[PDB]
């Protein structure tokens, strides 16, 4: 327990200024903003159109492989899918020197997109795909996943050696890689600041992370159109706010370090 | 265990 308080951007941008070493901790949240409903119950939406108790869990993969490559080649072909200004946002946030790096639940890849560089993939990444046979790794693009790709044509897909294809992504019932984790603790261990933007931090991943913060002392800050779980439990400030009006703070701080000019 | 889950 802790007394979350809730702050501006303004205030954000503030506390970041002062800071060396800020990490940010990512959930789908800030993926709403590229045209994924973050809310899985929402009826007009591809989600909808899915058994969740299927494509994403492990068990689901084993029964009916075909089904979370259909839910991946969906979302890809059917909706516009680009970096948002909450992307674009962190992106700077790294360019001035702030940003170190970005723990990410999202497997979408957008962060990396927008050109964050140092993106620790938790639950791994669509571009990703193994044989879960022999482990041969091939690595796909967003023009593969699409509809009309030779890669989709037959579900699930086939590895030279019989084996099927599974995304490289952790499943619910899977084990995120202990290496990675690491890396993320590490990180956080590092932190002046950890903003956790667009995550309710119940999936054991952000919930574990941020308790590691916790124990470690280390100062945290929500971004998010709601209180989560960890409000009044683990971050101290929250800032009530879209992902995507984080420009407001990039923009602070952009201003803020044009100060190269000699007066 | 850093199993995911819910
Ligand atoms: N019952 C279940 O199967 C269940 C339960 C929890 C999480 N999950 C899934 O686990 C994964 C990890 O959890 P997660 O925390 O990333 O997703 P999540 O759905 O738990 O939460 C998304 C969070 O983002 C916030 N948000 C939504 N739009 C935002 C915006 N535009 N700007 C800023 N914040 C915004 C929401 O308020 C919420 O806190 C996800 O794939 C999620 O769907 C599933
Ligand atoms: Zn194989």
């Amino acid at each position: 327990k802790k007394d979350t308080q809730s702050i501006t951007l303004e205030e954000l941008a503030k506390i970041i200024k002062k800071c060396k070493h800020v990490v940010a901790l990512t959930g789908s949240g800030t993926s709403a903003e590229s045209n994924i409903p973050s809310f899985r119950g929402s009826s007009n939406s591809i989600w909808s159109k899915y058994d969740p108790r299927i494509y994403g869990t492990i068990w689901g993969f084993w029964k009916y492989p075909e089904k979370i490559w259909e839910v991946i080649r969906d979302i890809s072909s059917d909706y516009e899918i680009e970096i948002n200004n909450g992307h674009v946002a962190l992106s700077t946030l790294e360019s001035l020197g702030y940003l170190k790096s970005v723990v990410t639940q999202n497997v979408d890849g957008l962060h990396e997109a927008s050109g964050n560089t140092k993106v620790i993939s938790l639950h791994g990444n669509v571009f990703e795909a193994v044989c879960c046979t022999c482990n041969k790794i091939v690595k796909l693009n967003k023009i593969m996943l699409q509809k009309t790709s030779h890669f989709m044509h037959q579900l699930p897909p086939e590895c030279p050696c019989g084996g099927i294809f599974k995304p490289n992504i952790i499943l619910f019932g899977e084990v995120v890689s202990s290496d990675l984790l690491k890396e993320a603790e590490e990180e956080i261990a590092k932190c002046d600041l950890l903003l956790v933007i667009g995550t309710s931090s119940t999936v054991s991943t952000a919930t574990n992370l941020c308790h590691f913060a916790c124990k470690k002392k280390k100062k945290i800050v929500e971004i998010n159109i709601s209180k989560t779980y960890i409000t009044n439990k683990m971050s101290d400030y929250h800032v009530c706010a879209k992902f995507s009006e984080l420009t407001k703070v990039a923009n602070i701080l952009k201003g803020s370090s044009e100060k190269n000019k000699k007066i | 265990t850093a199993r995911k889950s819910t």
